[PDB]
C-alpha cells in the first residue's frame, strides 16, 4: 500500500504563490519520476505538467504554459508543483501520481500513472 | 595601501637536512615581490594565508578558520591567552567579529611574529617565525625561512579565514624554487624561479652564479586563442514531415513501418518544439537526441485512442498493444503524437478508421465532436537499428565561423589539430580534401563550405634564451626568442600572465629581430666588436657603454 | 663532384625524415594521434595506450 | 646500512640528511634524538690474480 | 571512373590514364559476381 500525501491548497485570489508537496512511505522514491495531474469537474481526467527523478525534464500543456513551474526536493524524497497566475476554472482535485521509473522525460496521458495519491485541493473564488 | 613581498615567504618544505646544496623545489610559496594587503575582517583561504603581525605588546590574540564558522558544520579555531595556547575543533556559535578584552583539540613593533598556513593531504600545516624588530608600518628587507611547529591531523574542509585582537596577508602560488643549504642546515638563500629571466638561468644551471653565455632555458609556446570546426553542408535532412504530418492517416490492422536510413535526422525540429502534444522517450534521453548516430530508423504512425494513448507502450498492455502494435519488454525508443481531434477525425464522423477487434478490424468511428476519451491521436514511434551497414541516421552537425590568420584549434571533418589557417595560391582537384608535405603530414586543407585551399602552419613556438654577463659584475639580461617574429612575442609568452619583473622584457623599447629570433634587451649598434657572447647569424652580444649591444662580429 | 658534403646533407635530413614517420607510428596502440586515444578511452586505460 | 655516531647537526625538528644524489647519509633516532650517519655495506669486485 | 578521346580500333590504348573518385555508395550488402547490361 502506497500512501501519497498531499499539501499546499490555497484559497488565495489571483496572484498568490503555493507548493504542491506529494510524499509517499514504504516505497522507492527518489527514482520514482512522477508527474502533476487534476480532475476538473465538469471534465475529465486531465494532464497538468511533468517532472523527472533527476530533476531532467519538463513538459507543460498549454493551459499551464507560463502559469506552473515544477522542482522536486532530495532529503524528503518529494516533488512539488510551483505555480503563478491563477485561473478562475483552475480550482480542481489536483492529483499527483507515481509510475514506475522511466529511462527520462515525460509520459502525458493522465492515465499513464498507476499509484494515484489522496490530492491537494487549490481554491480560486470569482 | 599594498606593500611588495620581498624576499619573503620561505619556509622548510621537507623534513630532511642537507649541507653546502642547492635544491630546486616545488611546492605551493609566496612569490619574489608579489603583492601582499595591509589591513586595519572576513578573508579567502585560496591555497595558503602568509601571515605577519607588528604589535608592541602581544595586543593580537587569535585566529578563527574553516569554511562559514556559523557552528551549522566545522569551523577550526585557534586562541591565545597569558602565554597560553588553546586549540580546538569544537563548534561554538561564533560571533561575526569575535573579540576579546568536538573531534579533537589542544592546550599550552618590539617583536615580529610571522605564520603560514596550509592545508594537505587532509593535515594541517604551521611554518612560523619570530624576529626582532623596533621600526613601524612596513615590512623589513629581510631573509629568514618559516619553521614548522604544528601538525593538525583533522582534514577540515577550510576556505574562510579569521583574525582576533598589523594584518600583511599573503596567499600562496604553486612556484617552483631553487633553496640553498648552508653547513648548518639552515636555508641561506633562495631564487624564486618565475621573478625573471635571470631566475630561470639559475634554477636551469641549479646555481646562484651565473657566468657569461646564452642559456637556453624555456620553451615557448604559442597558445590557441579560441577553437574551431567546421562541418560539409547545412543538412540533408530526411522527410520527417512525411511520415509526421500523416493527413492520408496509416491503417492499424497493418500498422506502416517506415525504413529510414542515410539523412541528417532533424532530431531538434520535434526535440527542440514544445509544441508537440505526446512526447515521451524510454530509454534514450530527449537532450541529446540531437548528438546521435544509428543505423536504420523505424517510424511507425500507429492509431491510438483517447484512452489506448498510453496502452500501446512497455507497462502497459491492451486491444491496440495485443494486437497491432505490441511494445517489447526493454524497447529502445520514443511516442510521439499529434494530440487531436479537430484534424483526427471529419465533420460528421470518421468511420473509414478501424481498430483491431477480432484478433478482424473493428471500426474506429471517431464522432466529428468525439470526446476526449475517445478522441483519435495519430500515434508515431521510432526505433533505431546497428546492422552491418554504415550508420547514416545521424545528427546535425554544428559549424563555427572559418577564423583566419590566428591560431586555433580546428576540427575539419575529423582532420583536426592546431594551427594557423591562411588561403593559398595552391589548388586541388574538385574531389580533393587536404594537402601533404614530403613527410606525410598535414600542411593544407580545403574549407567544406566556400571550397577555397588554406595553408596550415604550426601555431608559433621555439625557445627562449637568456644572455647573460656574470652576475659576479652585472644584474642585466638579454632574452632571446628562437625563430618567431617580434610581432607575437609579448603575448605568446603570456605578457599580461607575468610579473611586471617579466613584462619588462616580454615587451620593450628595444626589440630586435635576428635571423636566429627576435632578440629584447640589447639594443642594436651598428659597430663591430670581437663578439664574446655568440648569438647566432653573425650576430653577437656583449656588455658595453652601461648596458648590452648586438653587433655583426 | 661534392660527393662527400652531398652525402652529409642526404644522412642528415634523412634519419630526420625518419624521425618524423615514426611520429605516425601506434608500436601496438589502438591509434598513432593522441586526440583518438583520448576522446576514446576513459583515463584507466587511455593512461596504458598513450 | 652501517649506522654510526654522526658529528653533523641536523635542526631540532629535522629527522633525515640527504647527500648530493637524493641519498640518505644521516638518520636521527625516533626516540632518543641520536643522529647517526649511514654508509652503505661494502661491497665490491673479486678479481683472480 | 575516367572517360578519355582516343580513336583506336580492335586494341586496347597505350598511355597513362589516372582515374579519379567517382562514388562512394555506403551499402552493407556483399558482392561475388556481378553483370553487365546492355
Amino acid at each position: 500500500q502506497v500512501q501519497l500525501v498531499e499539501s499546499g491548497g490555497g484559497l488565495v485570489q489571483a496572484g498568490g504563490s503555493l507548493r504542491l508537496s506529494c510524499a509517499a512511505s514504504g516505497r522507492t522514491f527518489s527514482s520514482y519520476s512522477m508527474g502533476w495531474f487534476r480532475q476538473a469537474q465538469g471534465k475529465e481526467r486531465e494532464f497538468v505538467a511533468t517532472i523527472n527523478g533527476n530533476g531532467r525534464d519538463t513538459y507543460y500543456t498549454n493551459s499551464v504554459k507560463g502559469r506552473f513551474t515544477i522542482s522536486r526536493d532530495d532529503a524528503t524524497n518529494t516533488v512539488y508543483l510551483q505555480m503563478n497566475s491563477l485561473k478562475p476554472e483552475d480550482t480542481a482535485i489536483y492529483y499527483c501520481a507515481a509510475d514506475k521509473d522511466v529511462y527520462y522525460g515525460y509520459t502525458s496521458f493522465p492515465n499513464e500513472y498507476e499509484y494515484w495519491g489522496q490530492g491537494t485541493q487549490v481554491t480560486v473564488s470569482s | 595601501a599594498y606593500t611588495n613581498s620581498f624576499t619573503r615567504g620561505v619556509y622548510y618544505p621537507d623534513k630532511v637536512f642537507r649541507s653546502s646544496v642547492l635544491h630546486s623545489t616545488q611546492d605551493l610559496f609566496l612569490p619574489f615581490f608579489s603583492n601582499v594587503t595591509w589591513f586595519h575582517p572576513v578573508l579567502p583561504f585560496n591555497d595558503g594565508v602568509y601571515f605577519a603581525s607588528t604589535e608592541k605588546s602581544n595586543i593580537i590574540r587569535g585566529w578563527i578558520f574553516g569554511t562559514t564558522l556559523d557552528s551549522k558544520t566545522q569551523s577550526l579555531l585557534i586562541v591565545n591567552n597569558a602565554t597560553n595556547v588553546v586549540i580546538k575543533v569544537c563548534e561554538f556559535q561564533f560571533c561575526n567579529d569575535p573579540f576579546l578584552g568536538c573531534t579533537f583539540e589542544y592546550v599550552s613593533f618590539k617583536n615580529l611574529r610571522e605564520f603560514v598556513f596550509k592545508n594537505i593531504d587532509g593535515y594541517f600545516k604551521i611554518y612560523s617565525k619570530h624576529t626582532p624588530i623596533n621600526l613601524v608600518r612596513d615590512l623589513p628587507q629581510g631573509f629568514s625561512a618559516l619553521e614548522p611547529l604544528v601538525d593538525l591531523p583533522i582534514g577540515i574542509n577550510i576556505t574562510r579565514f579569521q583574525t582576533l585582537l598589523a594584518y600583511y596577508v599573503g596567499y600562496l602560488q604553486p612556484r617552483t624554487f631553487l633553496l640553498k643549504y648552508n653547513e648548518n642546515g639552515t636555508i641561506t638563500d633562495a631564487v624564486d624561479c618565475a621573478l625573471d629571466p635571470l631566475s630561470e638561468t639559475k634554477c636551469t644551471l641549479k646555481s646562484f652564479t651565473v657566468e657569461k653565455g646564452i642559456y637556453q632555458t624555456s620553451n615557448f609556446r604559442v597558445q590557441p586563442t579560441e577553437s574551431i570546426v567546421r562541418f560539409p553542408n547545412i543538412t540533408n535532412l530526411c522527410p520527417f514531415g512525411e511520415v509526421f504530418n500523416a493527413t492520408r492517416f496509416a491503417s492499424v490492422y497493418a500498422w506502416n513501418r517506415k525504413r529510414i536510413s542515410n539523412c541528417v535526422a532533424d532530431y531538434s525540429v520535434l526535440y527542440n518544439s514544445a509544441s508537440f502534444s505526446t512526447f515521451k522517450c524510454y530509454g534514450v534521453s530527449p537532450t541529446k537526441l540531437n548528438d546521435l548516430c544509428f543505423t536504420n530508423v523505424y517510424a511507425d504512425s500507429f492509431v491510438i485512442r483517447g484512452d489506448e494513448v498510453r496502452q500501446i507502450a512497455p507497462g502497459q498492455t491492451g486491444k491496440i498493444a495485443d494486437y497491432n502494435y505490441k511494445l517489447p519488454d526493454d524497447f529502445t525508443g520514443c511516442v510521439i503524437a499529434w494530440n487531436s481531434n479537430n484534424l483526427d477525425s471529419k465533420v460528421g464522423g470518421n468511420y473509414n478508421y478501424l481498430y483491431r477487434l477480432f484478433r478482424p478490424l473493428q471500426s474506429y468511428g471517431f464522432q466529428p465532436t468525439n470526446g476526449v476519451g475517445y478522441q483519435p491521436y495519430r500515434v508515431v514511434v521510432l526505433s533505431f537499428e546497428l546492422l552491418h551497414a554504415p550508420a547514416t541516421v545521424c545528427g546535425p552537425k554544428k559549424s563555427t565561423n572559418l577564423v583566419k590568420n590566428k591560431c586555433v584549434n580546428f576540427n575539419f571533418n575529423g582532420l583536426t589539430g592546431t594551427g594557423v589557417l591562411t588561403e593559398s595560391n595552391k589548388k586541388f582537384l574538385p574531389f580533393q580534401q587536404f594537402g601533404r608535405d614530403i613527410a606525410d603530414t598535414t600542411d593544407a586543407v580545403r574549407d567544406p563550405q566556400t571550397l577555397e585551399i588554406l595553408d596550415i602552419t604550426p601555431c608559433s613556438f621555439g625557445g627562449v634564451s637568456v644572455i647573460t654577463p656574470g652576475t659576479n659584475t652585472s644584474n642585466q639580461v638579454a632574452v632571446l626568442y628562437q625563430d618567431v617574429n617580434c610581432t607575437e612575442v609579448p603575448v605568446a609568452i603570456h605578457a599580461d600572465q607575468l610579473t611586471p619583473t617579466w613584462r619588462v622584457y616580454s615587451t620593450g623599447s628595444n626589440v630586435f629581430q635576428t635571423r636566429a629570433g627576435c632578440l629584447i634587451g640589447a639594443e642594436h649598434v651598428n659597430n663591430s666588436y670581437e663578439c664574446d657572447i655568440p648569438i647566432g647569424a653573425g650576430i653577437c652580444a656583449s656588455y658595453q657603454t652601461q648596458s648590452i649591444i648586438a653587433y655583426t662580429m | 663532384a661534392l660527393g662527400k658534403l652531398q652525402d652529409v646533407v642526404n644522412q642528415n635530413a634523412q634519419a630526420l625524415n625518419t624521425l618524423v614517420k615514426q611520429l605516425s607510428s601506434n608500436f601496438g596502440a589502438i591509434s598513432s594521434v593522441l586526440n583518438d586515444i583520448l576522446s576514446r578511452l576513459d583515463p584507466p586505460e587511455a593512461e596504458v595506450q598513450i
